[PDB]
RNA sequence: CGGAGCCAGCGAGACCUUGGCCGAGAGGUCUUGGAAACUCCGUCGUGCUGGGGAUAGAGCAUUGUAAUUAUUGCUCUUCAACGAGGAAUUCCUAGUAAGCGCAAGUCAUCAGCUUGCGUUGAUUACGUCCCUGCCCUUUGUACACACCGC
């Protein structure tokens, strides 16, 4: 970040128990993990 | 406002040689009729009676062109090709050329060597481009 | 006299038997400085 | 010198940038 | 009588001599009809060919 | 209803040739010849006998042998001049190849009152070999319209070039008659006569 | 040079030196 | 030496003949500022060169 | 990468030898090639979307390839870089062709024409030429230069007028009729044009 | 463009200089402009010729272009050398080759390595070429074998590199095509054989052309540059120069 | 100062320099008329940009144009582009921007060479 | 002159450096991530030639950043006399590094931008280098 | 063939020279400083002809060297083979083929030869594996979809 901000035109912005939840998921929620595999796979 | 340059090369040369011609007063050598203008020629000039007046035109037009002139750079100037040697013209003819249109007054002894346009022969110059556009 | 520099070699037969014994022996062995893939 | 010639920058810009015979003589 | 066709596919792999190409033509008279002719010069689809015949279907000439 | 664009009359300091100005109404190949009236007759040869963008002069330096198709784009006379210089002699001359075609659409301007452009696309039209044959004995094929085009401009130059090799018909004068017999149609052209002759073999392999 | 040269500028400005030496 | 460009230089009244030239080239030679050169090729004119 | 949307899988990736940065991407309208460029290398990477491999790399550009596209009908590659020009690669079919042509300035952005007839660049000098591919000649050309609106920064030292940070486009595109473009850049103004008659149909802020 | 090559050579001029310091204290593997490609991208050669050339000089360079795999023939009618180059590096060539000829008969061989060097210059001897032999047909242009001989000195393996990577890396193991550079007192001889693996040995037949090629300038550059600090240079007109080796 | 501009055209080893001016409508090369170009045969080609955008254009202006090097084509090329983008420039600087945007579309449209050089860089069509 | 931001870069490639030595040699964690670190220095610019991590420790220093200082470039391609003539010039909006404009005159040049930071075409700046050299063209604007 | 018009880029270890005067030319003598092709207008004209310039004769000069020795140019006269080239064969794809000149001889090679530079600049093809030749595959191995199936 130190470095991409001396040498970025643009601005950089500063990069980022208990049950959590998910915000963002690979595959959409109806998808499920059978449907992601090919036959050949199986 | 007129000059040689605002007219063409050929057309200034052929109208001036013409006058020059029937003014008279241009002193041409008697060896006109037997010379060559250069070794790598093969026969004289086809128009014997008023080569050496068209020689005398175009030289007076480069005199305009070039302010200093000898005869050193008229014989690079009309010599050519002939293994190649590119013969340089006749050295004779020009120095009579030159020599001759000073008698005229057209030309005269330019300063640090050469030949300059006369002051007499610049307006006259000018004459026969004005008559050639008109 | 002396000359200056190296003659240039004439390829006789002898030269040849010699050049093509020495290429027989490293095809026999199987012997070649040749690229490979790194 | 051709190396300089050869490696010259076009874009270097430096301020300086920005910027008778007898009488002839005593004429002048 | 002369023809006038436009090419309208040039076909490939199809085993031609050297310089000669197969085409499918559309007569302009009816651009329903088409018919496969063999050309010898340099060819591209929309081009119009002058068939002296419009008969003759081409063959391949190996 | 009236537009002006021009409210003084334009006078240059440099003088400028009143036929230069008539050139500036309109352009027209070597000041003499006008483009619009030229069509090609043939359906086929339209699009490669390219003669709607009109030129002074035939020299343009264009980039026609980069693509496949570019001659088709190529102004019809700047590709005749460009055929003229052959023979090793001749060749990287193209000013005296202008210059011959310059003299050659004088005289077919005086023989035959007809535009002389128009006369040379009739020429190439004409001369265009509609069907050939191909080595297999021989077979019959048909000939594509820039081909047609290519070999209607070599056999004319090439015939123009033969007829007066050694002859006292200068180049022009014998470009003129092949252009004038070509467009004619008469036998009396080369080029015609070596058209009928494949056509005719063709139909003899058909 | 208010911050010096790096390595090859370094070698660059050595070999010009020598050179105009001769 | 009668010609000379850069080091290449043509050389004369060494020989006679071409003929004799062809015996010696290759051979090594330097001159009195102790150059050393050698005999390249006999010209063919003038003879001797 | 490569990404399946059907099943939301990356089924492939692609990489150079040496770790070149890619900054544009273009892929063939059969989907068997992709093609992509770089600020550092000058070349064009070339890959089979079935193998996975190198086919080749694209070599000629004198400056950084700024942009990429295929023709969508005719599958031509249009490539553009700050050397001033621009080259059609004919890649498929036995034999390559390359046709560069020269533009005043350093070229951005590059448009296809959903027809593949025509391309647009936009420039650094705020120009968007249109050239015919086939003929590879211009065909027309319309301003930009006056419609961008760029706002004097709070760190400026400089009036705005006087700016020219960004009174250039950086991404321009066709619309599906192909009558108009959008163009867009580092500025606050979005200009869409139309392409027949080089007019600003409308700026949005 | 200009600024980016000027930085480059000086870079380029710089890691010469470490690896010549690097091998002196070894003293005490590939070289650095083959290193980044060796083993990974086959090479890219074009073939061309002096200015005019006679037609033998044209067939030498069909020749030359038939011996190396990736290498093709280029005319060269009025290119200028920057431009030639130029435009050789735009294309992504790997190494160019130049040759001079007397009278139909070749003399000179240059080889130049982009983008930054090296460029060996040899010249030719006793060259046979393959359209001096009657019913010859046609050569086998499959990957060869390589076999480079009687190369010791440090100057020898430079050599070996610059022509080891004129080919393709990685030949089939019975490629029956062979190209062999046997040095022998500083005169490299090429020769060209197809050979059969018989019961009891090896059979060889020879292709062509023949010709032998000597080293005598090394520089450290594009054969653009004149100016460019020569690595190394055949010294003539030294007393030991008619016996001294230096491959 | 006289409102004047300076531009160059180029062709092969040709170089021409146009310095364009107001004035009332003097074109000169190498300090002689325009119509005195030569060779004959392609004076029109130096004539193609004041024919294409009309000598009206031309009549507020003096063109000036000094050529060295190359040969006779190459030259009357350099001057024809000298001329077309000193005529362009010109407006650019001292009026308005519509009539530059229509004279860059007239020669564009007529042929591109007469404002971008026309170089023919070797190109190693054979790939490899 | 306070280059406290610059220690702090420095002596965080320190650190970092410092702790891929203690992870065990072998492991592809640590070797991956010391390569990605000398790439990327190598892409700034801040290591002229690609190094080992050994030599990263004492390479990097305050001044090889201060080299990558645009002002600093500039003064080394000629553009500007002294660093603050061309400090004055980046503040006024005279130089460009590639297509984007930067009046910024901390900004640190990467390796590969460094052959592109030039004059903007209509700076008065250019005009009278073109003027000297009396190659100005007009249809350039410049 | 005769005039006239003109346009390049490479190149720098007494002799070169701008200019004046002689000579038809070649070339002499007295002094100052250290490009062709090409384009325009003319003559000629299908006749081995005003194409071609080999051989031969006579002179005017240069360079040495000491000979009446060759050497290099110029003037006139003489006026040949050569009328587009068999069987066969080699090369060639855009600033390319081809034409034209100019410069330097920079450790190999080259001496009317080598290299470089500029000038003018096209026809055809840019498609096919039909013929010839040189290769590759016949364990998808290849990450989804599709296609294929010993
Ligand atoms: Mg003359
Ligand atoms: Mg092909
Ligand atoms: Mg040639
Ligand atoms: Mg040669
Ligand atoms: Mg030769």
């Amino acid at each position: 970040y130190k470095l991409d901000v001396l040498s970025s035109v643009h601005f950089v912005p500063k990069p980022a128990e208990t049950p959590t939840i998910s915000m963002e998921d690979a595959q959409p929620l109806y998808m499920s993990n059978a449907s992601s595999l090919a036959p050949q796979e199986i | 406002g007129v000059s040689v340059r605002d007219v063409a090369a050929q057309d200034f040369i052929n109208a001036y040689a013409s006058f020059l011609q029937r003014q008279g007063k241009l002193e041409v050598p008697g060896y006109v009729d037997i010379v060559k203008t250069s070794s790598g020629n093969e026969m004289p000039p086809q128009d014997a009676e008023g080569w050496f007046y068209k020689r005398a035109a175009s030289v007076a037009r480069h005199i305009y062109m070039r302010k200093q002139v000898g005869v050193g750079k008229l014989n690079k100037l009309y010599g050519g090709a002939k293994p190649y040697k590119h013969i340089d013209a006749s050295g004779s003819i020009n120095r009579k050329v030159l020599q001759a249109l000073e008698k005229i007054g057209i030309v005269e002894i330019s300063p640090k060597g050469g030949r300059r346009i006369s002051e007499n022969g610049q307006r006259d110059l000018d004459r026969i481009a004005a008559q050639t556009l008109e | 006299f002396d000359r200056t520099a190296k003659p240039v070699p004439v390829i006789t037969s002898e030269v040849t038997e010699s050049l093509e014994d020495m290429i027989r022996r490293r095809i026999q062995d199987s012997n070649f400085d040749d690229l490979q893939r790194r | 010198l051709r190396e300089k010639a050869k490696e010259r920058n076009p874009d270097e810009y430096y301020h300086a940038m920005h910027s008778s015979m007898d009488q002839v003589k005593l004429l002048k | 009588p002369v023809t006038l066709a436009k090419v309208i596919k040039v076909l490939g792999r199809t085993g031609s001599r050297g310089g000669v190409t197969q085409v499918r033509v559309e007569f302009l008279e009816d651009t329903s009809r088409t018919i496969v002719r063999n050309v010898k010069g340099p060819v591209r689809e929309n081009d119009i060919l002058v068939l002296m015949e419009s008969e003759r279907e081409a063959r391949r000439l190996r | 209803f009236e537009v002006v664009e021009e409210f003084t009359p334009v006078v240059l300091a440099t003088p400028i040739p009143e036929e230069v100005q008539q050139a500036q109404t309109e352009i027209k190949l070597f000041n003499k010849w006008s483009f619009e009236e030229v069509e090609v007759k043939d359906a086929s040869l339209v699009d490669y006998v390219q003669v709607r963008q009109p030129i002074f002069v035939a020299h343009t330096a264009g980039r026609y042998a980069n693509k496949r198709f570019r001659k088709a784009q190529c102004p019809i006379i700047e590709r005749l001049t460009n055929s003229l210089m052959m023979n090793g002699r001749n060749n990287g001359k193209k000013l005296k190849a202008v210059r011959i075609i310059k003299h050659t659409l004088d005289i077919i301007n005086v023989l035959t009152d007809q535009n002389p452009i128009q006369v040379v696309v009739d020429a190439i039209t004409n001369t265009g070999p509609r069907e050939d044959t191909t080595r297999v004995r021989r077979q019959a094929v048909d000939v594509s319209p820039l081909r047609r085009v290519n070999q209607a401009i070599a056999l004319l130059t090439i015939g123009a070039r033969e007829a007066a090799f050694r002859n006292i018909k200068t180049i022009a004068e014998t470009l003129a008659e092949e252009l004038i017999n070509a467009a004619k149609g008469s036998s009396t052209s080369y080029a015609i006569k070596k058209k009928d002759e494949l056509e005719r073999v063709a139909k003899s392999n058909r | 040079n208010p911050y010096g040269l790096n390595e090859v500028d370094d070698f660059a400005s050595k070999r010009e030196k020598v050179l105009l030496g001769q | 030496p009668y010609k000379i460009f850069k080091n290449t230089a043509f050389i004369k009244d060494m020989f006679s003949s071409a003929m004799e030239v062809a015996r010696f080239e290759g051979a090594q030679i330097k001159t009195v500022s102790g150059i050393r050169g050698e005999i390249k090729r006999a010209l063919s004119k003038p003879e001797g060169h | 990468r490569a990404w399946d949307l059907i099943r939301y899988r990356n089924f492939r990736t692609f990489t150079g030898t040496e770790r070149i940065q890619f900054n544009c991407l273009a892929v063939d309208p059969s989907g068997e090639v992709v093609c992509a460029g770089s600020l550092d290398n000058f070349d064009i990477h070339v890959w089979s979307v079935q193998t996975g491999q190198l086919l080749d790399a694209l070599s000629g550009h004198e400056g950084p390839v700024s942009c990429l596209s295929f023709s969508q009908e005719n599958s031509v590659l249009a490539s553009a870089s700050w050397d001033k020009t621009i080259r059609i690669w004919s890649i498929f079919g036995r034999s390559q062709q390359v046709e560069p042509i020269e533009v005043y300035s350093d070229v951005l952005a590059l448009s296809m024409r959903p027809d593949g007839k025509e391309v647009a660049v936009s420039t650094l000098k705020g120009q968007i030429s249109i050239f015919n591919i086939e003929d590879a000649k211009q065909v027309g050309n319309i301003d930009c230069r006056k419609d961008i609106i760029s706002g004097r920064f709070n760190q400026d030292r400089f009036t705005a007028k006087n700016s020219e940070r960004s009174k250039f486009f950086t991404t321009i595109h066709y619309s599906f009729d192909g009558m108009a473009i959008v163009a867009g850049g580092n500025n606050n103004s979005i200009c869409l044009y139309d392409v027949p008659n080089e007019v600003l149909l409308k700026r949005f802020i | 463009m200009l600024r980016r090559q000027a930085r480059e050579r000086r870079e380029y001029l710089y890691r010469k200089a470490q690896e010549l310091q690097d091998s002196q204290l070894q003293q005490k593997q590939v070289d650095d402009e083959y290193a980044a490609t060796s083993g990974i991208m086959d090479p890219r050669i074009i073939v061309t010729t002096s200015r005019d050339p006679s037609t033998r000089l044209s067939q030498f360079a069909k020749e030359i272009k038939l011996l190396f795999p990736n290498a093709v023939r280029l005319n060269r009618g009025n290119y200028v050398m920057p431009n030639l180059v130029d435009a050789c590096k735009k294309s992504g060539t790997t190494d160019l080759v130049v040759l001079h000829e007397h009278r139909g008969v070749p003399t000179s061989l240059t080889i130049s390595h982009f983008p930054h060097g090296p460029t060996a210059q040899f010249s030719l001897h006793n060259v046979v070429m393959r359209h001096d032999i009657i019913n010859a047909g046609n050569q086998s242009e499959v990957n060869p074998h390589l076999i480079f001989d009687n190369f010791t000195t440090a100057l020898g393996k430079r050599v070996v590199c610059i022509l080891k990577h004129l080919f393709n890396a990685g030949p089939k193991k019975d490629s029956e095509r062979v190209i062999t550079f046997a040095n022998r007192g500083d005169f490299i001889s090429v020769r060209q054989h197809v050979y059969v693996r018989t019961r009891e040995g090896v059979e060889i037949a020879e292709v062509g052309p023949r010709f032998e090629m000597r080293l005598f300038e090394l520089r450290l550059g594009t054969l653009e540059n004149k100016d460019a600090d020569v690595e190394w240079q055949l010294r003539r007109f030294i007393r030991t120069a008619n016996k001294k080796d230096y491959l | 100062a006289v409102p004047s501009v300076q531009t160059f055209g180029k062709k092969k080893s040709a170089t021409a320099v146009a310095h364009v001016k107001a004035g009332k409508g003097l074109i000169k090369v190498n300090g002689s008329p325009i119509t005195l170009v030569e060779p004959e045969i392609l004076r029109f080609k130096v004539y193609e940009p004041l024919l294409l955008v009309g000598l009206d254009k031309f009549s507020n202006i003096d063109i000036r144009v000094r050529v060295t090097g190359g040969g006779h084509v190459s030259q009357v090329y350099a001057i024809r582009q000298a001329i077309a983008k000193g005529l362009v420039a010109y407006h650019q600087k001292y009026v308005d921007e519509q009539s530059k945007n229509e004279l860059k579309k007239a020669f564009t449209s007529y042929d591109r060479t007469l404002l971008i050089a026309d170089s023919r860089r070797p190109e190693p069509k054979k790939f490899g | 002159e306070d280059y406290h931001k610059y220690n702090r870069i420095c002596g965080d490639i320190r650190r970092l450096a410092n702790k891929l030595s203690l992870l065990p040699p072998t492991d592809p964690f640590r070797r991956k991530h010391e390569q990605l670190l000398l790439d990327k220095l190598y892409a700034m610019g801040v290591l002229t030639t690609k190094s080992k991590i050994s030599d990263l420790e004492n390479k990097v220093t305050v001044s090889a950043i201060c080299r990558r200082r645009l002002p600093v470039i500039m003064h080394r391609l000629k553009m500007a006399e002294t660093i603050q003539d061309a400090v004055k010039f980046i503040e006024q909006g005279h130089v460009r590094v590639g297509p984007n404009l930067i009046n910024d005159p901390a900004y640190l040049v990467t390796r590969n931008m460094e052959d592109y930071v030039t004059w903007v075409d209509n700076s008065k700046i250019k005009k009278t280098l073109l003027r000297y050299r009396n190659q100005i063209d007009d249809f350039d604007f410049s």
